[PDB]
RNA sequence: GUGAACAGCCUCUAGUUGAUAGAAUAAUGUAGAUAAGGGAAGUCGGCAAAAUAGAUCCGUAACUUCGGGAUAAGGAUUGGC
RNA sequence: CUCUUAAGGUAGCCAAAUGCCUCGUCAUCUAAUUAGUGACGCGCAUGAAUGGAUUAACGAGAUUCCCACUGUCCCUAUCUA
RNA sequence: GCAGUCAAGCGUUCAUAGCGACAUUGCUUUUUGAUUCUUCGAUGUCGGCUCUUCCUAUCAUACCGAAGCAGAAUUCGGUAAGCGUUGGAUUGUUCACCCACUAAUAGGGAACGUGAGCUGGGUUUAGACCGUCGUGAGACAGGUUAGUUUUACCCUACUGAUGAAUGUUACCGCAAUAGUAAUUGAACUUAGUACGAGAGGAACAGUUCAUUCGGAUAAUUGGUUUUUGCGGCUGUCUGAUCAGGCAUUGCCGCGAAGCUACCAUCCGCUGGAUUAUGGCUGAACGCCUCUAAGUCAGAAUCCAUGCUAGAACGCGGUGAUUUC
């Protein structure tokens, strides 16, 4: 198998878990689940949402 | 007059009719033909399903577009605690049928045993076969007398097994008994195999093995009364319809002036008893060996249970059978797995199933952890714990 | 008698021709 | 599919009835297709008869060159916007239905492929996958 | 009080708490709803339902009894501090 | 030319709510239309205050098409009282 | 409407490969008439929708027999109702005509199946208009538009569900009988091979999928939200913050569990006996002949294997059977 990264979120996406999505020119985007996937049509930033991993490295969480 | 076109018929005249089984636990109406050749050997076994999770397996399928390639697949699981010989019980060849002739007793029985003869065993005194163990207090010869009859007559033998319940998380402490053919060759050693099994425990990998084909026999999950729409699946009325539009419009012609046994009505749906065939066997589980989620590929320590456990069933922690696809009946149901009656060759069986990885996450939800190391690894420390 | 137990009048119902 | 295919086709999840209107892919001039049949389907009675991806459809033209129009053509279905399931276990659907004008035997009227190209109707018809920049 | 408003909604004064109840949540109903992909292929018939909706700014055709058509059609903006 | 007769359908209009034949013929609209619209007129049986023709605006009137919208439908599912 | 008999002739020659005149014998009650037997102190009427079953005069699928059948394609005939026979534009339509798919888009019956099942578009009350006819009131199997579709709680039938009595009670079984189910196509290979001058161009076995149908299932995907679970927003109210009430579930976003979807996944058995027919041996009829005795192979056929129910007046095995 091969484990794949949300794009939105960023959390491990496992064999059949999730749904995966084409932009119209060429980009392929992968979510874990439909919270990430109703966000992600909402055009909503993921930057913003509090419990994303690109929202915790901008924001110097963790570490 | 014609119909106005032709149409299929709505459901299955066959599953008729569509009541209440009469037990919880389904019958086993055939066995497999006895071979006088093979050893004497279990014929079916008795389990409870667990649950279903997902498979990552390499297709071996040549002429198929899949092949040398991953893909996955839905899988039961079922707990299979090992079952307990009681007793055996012989048939001689009637014109009529079938029919019983001696049935005889182990001389010691567990509780789980004596709890399926009473409805009020709190209020008994628990006298089952007490007077029945005094035919071992003497020399033996009140069983033999009863157990060489079998040997004589009785061309067909079958044995009595029952289920280890407080091997399982189940709250239900009543043992479930029932019949199981023994199909090997010369009637007096199978007589002699069920002697010496007396109060003896065999094990699940007995009787089944790695790819091996089997039949499900269990009771459909039930749903109480149901309308016509769901039952049966016929077309609904227009929005328009007076006086309801989940229903069958016309349920006869005015001659013969009654309704006919094929027309569909509303009634009772699910608790039936099914019977599925040809499901492949993935996986043969050991109850006291760790790791049993774990695969050649995968490596990692774990074991088949999801994350806070199998919802609404609990934790495996026995021998358990991995069946592909789905099985009829719920959770928490006893359910009976038989070997196939025919020899198939069809190039769907016959082949050698080698697993990737076993999904292990949380069935509570949208799981994103297979082991609690992962969980911690992923989100680093936490207030509650640090 | 009131606005049920039509019988009499009609568009498509009893007592036509 | 029917005569041309080369090869069998796993099943799709049916997003395209009997018609749905999808956008045209290729070159060929017009700018949507009219989905009005769909080869190889069966015969069940109020069932509308539905394509999929790497289905082949016969379509009309309803936006484009005025010699495009009022003629029966058949197309293959390239896109879909509703979500299948493929072996592999992922769930993958496009953002639009989109579609390409062919004759019977598979050669394409067009020369180029706008957007991407699903893996499947790539692999039943070898002339849509050669004028394919991107498959999925 | 909100708002253009005697609209709808909430509250004060004042007045009621009166319509046989209890226990469960099958089918079929009555009333209210939501639905992926397609979008009238349903049907005698877009029946029913859905969509549109206030204000401000921009823009507005054929035709005409020159008064209209016109809120034509078609777009943008709207909170808090 | 001429029969009969008080005089023989003028201006307009039409398979129109008026055309039996008829689903009239041609064009247009559709992948496909006994529908719709525009034309053709020896019109069974159109026609001038029996008012003819044309008309902006208006219509809980009768129809066709298009855009938008939608469980009408493909194909049903679920929830509340 | 359908099927025979005879065979003048057509068919390049050749009546019956296939058609077939002039005649003549029947069948059918899915047409329309004829009749007036039942019903006018009422049997609710056309079409469509919806649903079941039956008929064969067989459209497709199965197996065969013939051709003026090389292959391919087709036509005709036999056994056959097991299993299928569609999506649309127009019309109230039945009927019909086109578009398209498909292995195929066969014909019919069940009070011209089916209104206490639906719909009310047609016809067939009362309103109103037009044309023709009539002095007029009015007429028209002419056109046009609008017009209340009532009741089951009874009996039976059907779908499910209890249940007295067989000493009591409990467990494990047997199977009399009834029902039964799967279906069709494509691709690869066979093979550009057999066949044919060429052009063209198969089939058996094997493999992979798909069409329609059925039985289950919820790992995943999608749907559903009164988990009123969490968060957000508007108006108003509790002095404010906090925390909440109300707006007939206030609205919005996410949303487990449960339910559910060819909108998700899994699965759907193999033996015997036969029809048509092709044979073997072999008479009648010294010869000849699948038939007369006997016997072999043989269809989506039938019966079993399997699957569902378990006679509540069919049965078996086994455990325990009370002292105030």
């Amino acid at each position: 198998m091969k484990v794949e990264i949300d794009s939105f979120s960023g959390a491990k996406i496992y064999p059949g878990r999730g749904t995966l999505f084409v932009r119209g020119d060429s980009k392929i985007f992968r979510f874990q689940n439909s919270k990430s996937a109703s966000l992600f049509k909402q055009r909503k930033n993921p930057r913003r949402i509090a419990w994303t991993v690109l929202f915790r490295k901008h924001h110097k969480k963790g570490i | 007059s014609h119909r106005k076109y032709e149409a299929p018929r709505h459901g299955h005249l066959g599953f008729l009719p569509r009541k209440r089984a009469a037990s919880i636990r389904a019958r086993v109406k055939a066995f497999p033909k006895d071979d006088r050749s093979k050893p004497v050997a279990l014929t079916s076994f008795l389990g409870y399903k667990a649950g279903m999770t997902t498979i990552v397996r390499d297709l071996d399928r040549p002429g198929s577009k899949f092949h040398k390639r991953e893909v996955v697949e839905a899988v039961t699981v079922v707990d299979t605690p090992p079952v307990v010989v009681v007793g055996v019980v012989g048939y001689v060849e009637t014109p009529r049928g079938l029919r019983s002739l001696t049935t005889v007793w182990a001389e010691h029985l567990s509780d789980e045993v004596k709890r399926r003869f009473y409805k009020n065993w709190y209020k008994s005194k628990k006298k089952a076969f007490t007077k029945y163990s005094a035919k071992y207090a003497q020399d033996g010869a009140g069983i033999e007398r009863e157990l060489a009859r079998i040997k004589k007559y009785a061309s067909v033998v079958r044995v009595l097994v029952h289920t280890q319940i407080r091997k399982t998380p189940l709250a239900q402490k009543k043992a479930h008994l029932a019949e199981i053919q023994l199909n090997g060759g010369s009637i007096s050693e199978k007589v002699d195999w069920a002697r010496e099994h007396f109060e003896k425990t065999v094990a699940v990998d007995s009787v089944f093995e790695q790819n091996e084909m089997i039949d499900a026999i269990a009771v459909t999950k039930g749903h109480g009364f149901e309308g016509v729409t769901h039952r049966w699946g016929t077309k609904k009325l227009p929005r328009k319809t007076h006086r309801g539009l989940r229903k069958v419009a016309c349920i006869g012609a005015w001659h013969p002036a009654h309704v006919m046994w094929s027309v569909a009505r509303a009634g009772q749906r699910g608790y039936h008893s099914r019977t599925s065939i040809n499901h492949k066997i993935y996986r043969v589980g050991k109850g006291d060996d760790e790791a049993n989620g774990a695969t050649s590929f995968d490596r990692t320590k774990k074991t088949i249970t999801p994350m806070g456990g199998f919802v609404h069933y609990g934790e495996i922690k026995n021998d358990f059978i991995m069946v592909k696809g789905c099985i009829p009946g719920n959770r928490k149901r006893i359910v009976t797995l038989r070997k196939s009656l025919y020899t198939n060759t069809s190039r769907k069986a016959l082949e050698e199933v080698s697993l990737k990885w076993i999904d292990t996450a949380s069935k509570f939800g949208k799981g994103r952890f297979q082991t609690p190391a992962e969980k911690h690894a992923f989100m680093g420390t936490l207030k509650k714990d640090l | 008698r009131g606005r049920g137990r039509g019988r009499g009048r009609g568009r498509g119902r009893g007592r036509g021709r | 599919s029917g005569n041309g295919a080369q090869g069998t086709k796993f099943r799709i999840s049916l997003g395209l009835p009997v018609g749905a209107i999808m956008n045209c892919a290729d070159n060929s001039g017009a700018r949507n297709l009219y989905i009005i049949a769909v080869k190889g389907s069966g015969s069940r009675l109020n069932r509308l008869p539905a394509a999929s991806l790497g289905d082949m459809v016969m379509a009309t033209v309803k936006k484009g060159k005025p010699e495009l129009r009022k003629k029966v053509m058949p197309a293959i279905v390239v896109r879909q916007a509703k979500s299948w399931r493929r072996r592999d276990g992922v769930f993958l659907y496009f953002e639009d239905n989109a579609g390409v004008i062919a004759n019977p035997k598979g050669e394409m009227k067009g020369s180029a492929i706008t957007g991407p190209v699903g893996k499947e109707c790539a692999d039943l018809w070898p002339r849509v996958a050669s004028n394919s920049g991107v498959v999925v």
